[PDB]
């Protein structure tokens, strides 16, 4: 066994997006047809990588 | 029968109990390897399937 890698405490800060789940709610259809691109291409990384190392960017 | 036909008939008797001889022999040890080694059609137990396994996009993306 190896060790096993993993990011940096610096390879994770973003801004964080600081709203309650009511706020995400109210906005979840408007958000989810503007923001699809990103969105989109994020979740294919991940059930591709199946790694949340891999799909960090 | 006349001592030519008891001779021959004698060694077709003796070819075919010398093949089956030698088949008989042959079996235990083929027998031996393949429990042994597990790598033939005997003593081959089995395994789960794998087509048993679903491979379509799961919930949750870790798997």
């Amino acid at each position: 066994p190896g060790i096993v890698e993993l990011p940096s405490l610096e390879d994770l800060k973003v801004q964080e997006v600081k709203v309650s789940s009511s706020v995400l709610k109210a906005a979840a259809h408007h958000y989810g047809a503007q923001c699809d691109k990103p969105n989109k291409e994020f979740m294919l990384c991940r059930w591709e990588e199946k790694d949340p190392r891999r799909c960090l960017e | 029968d006349g001592p030519e036909k008891n001779y021959e008939r004698t060694m077709a008797i003796l070819q075919i109990e010398a093949e089956k001889a030698e088949l008989r022999l042959k079996e235990l040890e083929v027998r031996r390897l393949m429990r042994a080694r597990g790598d033939g059609p005997w003593f081959h137990y089995p395994t789960i399937d794998k087509e048993l396994i679903d491979h379509s996009p799961k919930a949750t993306p870790d798997n």
